[PDB]
RNA sequence: CGCUUCUCGGCCAGUGUAGUAUCUGUUCUUAUCAGUUUAAUAUCUGAU
RNA sequence: UUCCUUGAUGAUGUCAUACUUAUCCUGUCCCUUUUUUUUCC
């Protein structure tokens, strides 16, 4: 019963350039827990956030209802975020250590 | 992206379509046909078996060569059957 | 053009040019009967020492490169 | 929803679930024994990799022939740094041993994803014993997002609450809460903005958001939005923009563009036209950069291998032609090292595809390049997965490079036999199916070389059960043909036992095979004609001709094929008799179905076959087909056509009950079928004559006439059309509408607009006013020219062509000066109008009386100031020349000075289509001896050598190499002498440019025209020969 | 309904692919040398 | 023996308008058909 184009990630603007990650958890916090958020501190992105949940449900429940959601006098930009693209600028790894962890304690 | 194969001339009759009927090949003229078209089956098989030697229909009838492009020679180049820059098909 | 020997560009050496024309020459000479005839009568040999003769110096002609 | 309505006929998703992981896509000698044994050491050290090893040794078979390129394609698969170190190693022990006598990143992280996803299965098959969704690391999640983010913490406690949101979401999701609103100087206007941004692409082009200048390689990326000009907006636009980028390509390089598309070519939710769009983005940027695109180049096929696997065909044929200009641009071993990975990635798909690449970058650089790669996939041991896939490539090579497989076909073969006898299914599978595909192309050819596969596949086919099973056959079908039928005798009728005993499987792949497989084996020359009568047709036609087959589309042309061979055969009445009475059988695509079948037969067949009575239930039949049709379609009225034109005179009792239909159908029914039965007589016209039925000519002629005041078009059409082929059957002074009464009433319908009309009308005046023409009183004509000449403004060419090819015959009624003074009214003024095929007028009207009249005129013509028909009248030479060819001996000196004026410029276009008159000129003269003048034109003409507008240049071409004809080359080469050496670059580009185009053509006459040249020190450039002197 | 007489009226702003041409606006004639570049310039690349 | 105004380019700009290819405006669907072999006198 979901498209699946949506992903745990929402792309959010709209922002002030003042506003606060305690205003920001709280609202957002309605939906489910927060995975994390980033926020443009950047002279292009300030304005403009991530956001990421411990489910995806969660965030669908947030589209739905924070649609066009004000915050000030603004008015949020609440989209469903992308993926793939650019982000291999961190290269794929990491395995070895882990996965030998699960080959040892449990065995398996 | 839209240019010869030229493989070699082989005794196979060229093929044309409704369309393309008229046109002397390469000098793109109905004019003075005289002399006839040659390709090879490795152009021209099967599915292209009387196919145009354009546009991917159904040959109706043979391409006659101009008189112009037989003064300077041309029709005995590689075979005139032209290839989209993908594949033949 | 380029797989038709013969082919020019504007970086063309004088060298290949003329090494160029040599050899047509020759394709020519072993090509039209009487051409032939004629080098025959004047330097005496066969009709084929001269082929042979030039056969050789259709790779050489004007000696090595630069 | 609504707009979900009219915007989903705007595109539309057309994939499966299957397709849909493209979501999911993230971006980017004995001693030659115991050496193997060596090699797998030390490259095993710099593990487990296979197919490298065996495309390392499988250079060996060509022995002592293996060079400096092992160094090449190994120095890509494995860092090109430890590659000298290796092979310089072995051509050491080689050479010594012959006396005596981040790719590696890459797969390592594949092994990775798999022995992750052992890993998790088995803590389900564990955890079964006791996705998207699967949480994350911090390492993971700052890759994800771009650079230039914080993460932030607003609070212990804030995140603390968040901490506390699930087991709060569930707690305090039951607890109290709702929202009141409260009734009671604004600002911020958000800025959305420059062509347009549909909602979803902000996120790529948010910084689009932004508005500023001084920053710079991001000063690139932000003007690279250049896209959303190409992905949006007005065509205008997308024009210019597309080339601003084409000539942008070596400066910004590749690197930023395609970090900037391939998001938008994965779009979730990219168009059709914007996918192909940027397509040609990706094409005409790959017309340049070569070398560059190297670290791209799989993060290039990832997004386009999917165009492979697509339902519009156009979409393929786009996606192999990039493939291409990607492979051939990058390098081989660039294409390989990138793609084994692939090979054994777990999802079939990617597989699949993936052979589909290979396919193509194998019909780039060529099969054998590429062989020793494959021939050492079909042998790695690792796994099947892998020969699955290396197969298939053979197969998809197969299907593209067709009838150019031939050479290497013994090798290719040579692969994939070890295959037919593997332990897994699909190898077997697969396998066979490739040699069927390859005999398919093998047409007919190189038996022997599959030999060695047979008898295998002959026992093979014994002991299955199966979609591999009929596998098999599909080869051994497509073998036949190419066998010797003493032994193709043999082993044929062993087959058409099991080809019998299988017609009835339910499993539909099979009867497609089954059945191509009875047009090939029933299909042979030494297969004997009883045999089929008895034991295949009543089978045959018992489980085939069902209703499943037809609606489905291959199977009902595969089937037509089949049974017309069997035809072929077996004779004509014999199928014909049995399909007949399924005409009247009522559901549509089956009737369609066997009445095309029909059509064909007696196509080929002939007619003369059919007996009597069968032949009265054919045309009781093909009308009570004809008379019910739910589209109209050519099919069952071109079946007709030809079922008539086939039986000649013993048609002749059934008429007046066609005609009769005819008419009654003719009539009503409301229109939309009348256009069709108007055809039917269109096509049946020569049968009403030849018989000489002529109360039926009565009946067409004038009847037809009256509904030529029909105001649909797409009847009219047809009307005129029928009134055509009546007039090719029965002369002029016998027309029963006198042609006096017609052609007026035709004439004020030209107006039509709609298409059809202007075709049929023209053809038909033209028909007319060709062969009558004299019944037609002058007066008439001259109101038909002023009503041509407009006809001019057709969209299509045919209509123009024989709108010409008419004014022409007219013009030959009346005499010339008039109907060219009347052409010669278009004007330079407009454009548009008078284009060209006015001029084309000009021209066939000066053949058709003495153009030695008309020139005067012209000429005169062409002092008139207005450009644009200026150069019109220049064209107009252009055409005449190349229409009159010797004649040209004369006129010649009338136009060589005005070609001098025009040539001298005013403007480009002036000397552009002049300098094409002299090309056709120079054609037709040829060798009458007129060249002195031709001599003296090709001073005005040189000059233009030099420039880049791409016309001027190749109408210069076209020139020179004419007149190359004409004066002949030593005339030429003697301009062409000082350009060579000239010492800047641009006069050598083009001196070069035309002295090969002298030189390829003549270049047996030269050998006179070099000069004499002085031999330097280290040569000798004088030849010697010509000076010998008897 | 037919015939006769009288009165009135009628007619002889299409679309798509490739490509060139031509105006105007804006910036530079401005310090030396070293490389790239050009037919030669120009242009581009460094430091006082 | 004691003196005027001027021409021109090149480069960078998404302004403007003419125009060129018998181009173009209808052809066109056909081997994408992919899965861990598994259709019973």
């Amino acid at each position: 019963r979901l498209p699946p184009e949506v992903n745990r990630i929402l792309y959010i603007r709209n922002l002030p350039y003042k506003i606060t990650a305690e205003e920001m958890y709280d609202i957002f916090g309605k939906y489910g827990p927060i995975r994390q958020i980033r926020v443009g501190n950047t002279p292009e992105t300030r304005g403009t956030a991530y956001v990421v949940y411990e489910d995806i449900f969660d965030a669908k429940n947030a589209c739905d209802h924070l649609s066009g959601f004000n915050v000030c006098n603004r008015y949020l930009v609440v989209l469903y975020y992308n993926a793939n693209r650019a982000f291999q600028k961190m290269d794929t790894k990491k395995k070895e250590e882990q996965l030998k962890l699960l080959k040892e304690k449990y065995g398996i | 992206d839209l240019i010869f194969c030229r493989k070699q001339a082989g005794v196979a009759i060229g093929r044309l379509c409704e369309k393309c009927d008229g046109k002397c090949v390469i000098c793109d003229s109905y004019v003075r046909p005289c002399t006839l078209v040659r390709i090879c089956d490795e152009c021209n098989y099967g599915s292209y078996q009387g196919r145009c030697v354009i546009c991917g229909g159904p040959g109706v009838s043979d391409a006659y060569y101009c008189k112009e492009c037989t003064i300077q020679e041309k029709d005995r180049d590689g075979c005139p059957k032209i290839v989209n820059l993908g594949s033949s098909k | 053009q380029s797989k038709y020997i013969g082919t020019g560009h504007a970086d063309t050496t004088k060298w290949e040019w003329l090494v160029n024309q040599h050899r047509d020459s020759y394709c020519s000479y072993m090509g039209h009967f009487d051409l032939l005839n004629y080098f025959a009568i004047a330097e005496n040999e066969s009709k084929a020492r001269v082929r042979f003769n030039l056969m050789e110096k259709m790779l050489q002609p004007c000696g090595p490169p630069a | 929803d609504p707009f979900a309505e009219h915007r989903p006929p705007k595109i539309a998703d057309r994939e499966d679930e299957y397709k849909k992981h493209r979501r999911t896509m993230i971006i980017s000698a004995e001693k030659a024994k115991a050496g193997e044994l060596k090699v797998v050491n030390g490259a095993a050290a710099s593990d487990q990799t296979p197919g490298a090893t065996p495309k390392k040794l499988s250079s060996w078979d060509q022995a002592e022939t293996p060079g400096h390129t092992p160094s090449l394609r190994w120095d890509e698969t494995p860092g090109r740094a430890k590659g000298s170190e290796t092979p310089g190693a072995t051509p050491g022990s080689k050479i010594w041993d012959p006396t005596p006598s981040e790719r590696d990143t890459p797969g390592h992280g594949s092994g990775w994803a798999e022995t992750p996803r052992t890993d998790r299965g088995g803590d389900s098959i564990g955890e079964t014993p006791t996705e998207r969704n699967r949480p994350l690391s911090d390492e993971e999640l700052d890759a994800m997002f771009p650079e230039g983010y914080k993460v932030l913490p607003p609070p212990a406690g804030y995140v603390p609450i968040r901490t506390p949101a699930r087991k709060l979401t569930a707690t305090p999701t039951p607890l109290g809460g709702m929202t009141g609103f409260h009734m009671q100087k604004s600002v911020n206007d958000q800025p959305s903005g420059l062509p347009f941004l549909k909602p979803d692409d902000i996120q790529y082009f948010d910084k689009l958001l932004v508005d500023v200048d001084e920053s710079e390689e991001q000063k690139e990326r932000k003007i690279m939005k250049l896209l959303l000009k190409i992905k949006n907006g007005t065509p205008p636009m997308r024009k210019a923009a597309l080339r601003q980028i084409t000539d942008k390509a070596r400066e910004f390089g590749a690197g930023p563009l395609f970090n900037q598309i391939l998001p938008l070519l994965m779009s979730p939710t990219l168009e059709d036209q914007e996918r192909h769009l940027l397509v040609k983005v990706i094409d005409r940027i790959l017309y340049k950069l070569d070398d560059l695109v190297r670290p791209y180049v799989h993060k290039i096929l990832v997004v386009i291998e999917p165009l492979l696997i697509d339902e519009d065909y156009y979409a393929r044929v786009e996606g192999r032609e990039i493939i291409s200009n990607l492979a051939k641009a990058a390098g081989l071993a660039t294409m390989i090292s990138t793609m084994r990975p692939d090979i054994d990635n777990m999802d079939e798909y990617v597989r699949n595809t993936t052979a589909r690449a290979f396919a193509v970058v194998a019909s780039a650089l060529g099969i054998p390049s590429l062989l020793p790669f494959l021939k050492a996939v079909c042998k790695s041991k690792k796994s099947w997965q892998a020969r699955h896939t290396g197969i298939k490539i053979v197969q998809q090579i197969a299907i593209l490079m067709g009838c150019a497989i031939l050479p290497h076909l013994r090798s290719l073969v040579e692969i994939i036999e070890h295959g037919l006898v593997d332990e897994q299914q699909k190898v077997r599978t697969i396998s066979a199916l490739a040699i069927a595909a390859l005999a398919e192309a093998a047409t007919p050819y190189g038996i022997e070389s599959f030999d060695s596969v047979l008898k295998p596949l002959w026992k093979g086919i014994r002991q299955h059960r199966g979609k591999g099973l009929a596998a098999f056959l599909k080869a051994i079908g497509y073998l036949i043909p190419l066998m010797d039928a003493e032994y193709a005798n043999y082993y044929t009728r062993e087959v058409m036992l099991i080809l019998i005993r299988e017609f009835q499987s339910p499993d539909e792949e099979m009867k497609k095979i089954v059945l191509k497989v009875v047009k090939q084996c029933c299909g042979t020359d030494g297969v004997e004609a009883n045999y089929i009568k008895t034991e295949i047709l009543p089978p045959f036609f018992k489980h085939f001709w069902q209703h499943r087959m037809a609606l489905d589309r291959r199977n009902y042309r595969q089937l037509v094929d089949t049974t017309v061979e069997l035809a072929n055969k077996v004779g004509a009445a014999e199928i014909i008799s049995r399909i007949v009475d399924d005409l009247k059988d009522e559901a549509e695509q089956y009737r369609k179905m066997v009445m095309e079948t029909i059509e064909k037969i007696m196509g080929n067949l002939g007619a003369a076959d059919i007996d009597h009575k069968l032949e009265e239930q054919l045309i009781d039949g093909i009308l009570y087909a004809f008379q019910e049709q739910t589209t109209e379609d050519s099919v069952m009225l071109n079946g007709f056509g030809t079922v008539v034109n086939a039986l000649g005179k013993r048609v002749k009792p059934y008429l007046p009950q066609i005609c009769g239909t005819v008419l009654w159908r003719l009539n009503n029914k409301s229109a939309k079928v009348r256009q069709q039965a108007a055809d039917l007589i269109s096509r049946t016209a020569v049968v009403m004559k030849t018989c000489q039925e002529e109360k039926l000519m009565g009946h067409l002629g004038v009847v037809l006439y009256e509904y030529l005041g029909e105001e649909y078009p797409e009847v009219l059409g047809s009307i005129l059309g029928a009134l055509k082929a009546i007039v090719n059957v029965i002369g002029m002074h016998k027309m029963t509408p006198p042609i006096k009464d017609l052609l007026p009433r035709l004439t004020p319908i030209l107006k039509n607009r709609h298409e059809k009309v202007q075709e049929n009308c023209i053809d038909l005046v033209g028909r007319i006013a060709d062969r009558g023409a004299e019944y037609v009183s002058a007066r008439e004509w001259m109101r038909i020219c002023f009503e041509l000449l407009e006809l001019l403004k057709a969209h299509k060419k045919a209509i123009r062509r024989a709108t010409v090819n008419t004014f022409g015959y007219i013009a030959k009624a009346i005499g010339p000066h008039d109907v060219l003074a009347t052409l010669l009214n278009n004007l330079k003024v407009q454009e548009r109008q008078n284009r060209v095929c006015t001029t084309v007028a000009i021209a066939i009207v000066a053949e058709t009386c003495s153009p030695f009249t008309v020139l005067p005129a012209l000429m005169n013509e062409y002092r008139v100031p207005e450009l644009n028909v200026q150069n019109g009248v220049l064209k107009s030479l252009s055409f005449l020349f190349e229409y009159i060819g010797e004649m040209g001996k004369d006129y010649i000196y009338a136009v060589t000075p005005l070609l001098e004026d025009a040539l001298m410029d005013r403007d480009l276009v002036h000397r552009q289509t002049a300098s094409a008159v002299v090309q056709h000129m120079s054609l037709g003269v040829y060798g009458f001896g007129c060249e002195d003048s031709l001599n003296h034109l090709l001073n005005y003409v040189w000059p233009n050598v030099f420039e880049t507008s791409p016309h001027v240049i190749q109408a210069v071409m076209g020139a020179l190499e004419g007149l190359r004809v004409a004066i002949g080359p030593c005339r030429m080469l003697q301009y062409c002498l000082q350009g060579l050496f000239h010492p800047a670059r641009k006069v050598r580009d083009v001196y070069w440019k035309i002295y090969n185009s002298i030189y390829i053509g003549s270049q047996d006459a030269l050998i006179a025209h070099y000069p004499r040249i002085y031999n330097d020190d280290k040569n000798t450039y004088i030849r010697y020969e010509l000076d010998y002197i008897l």
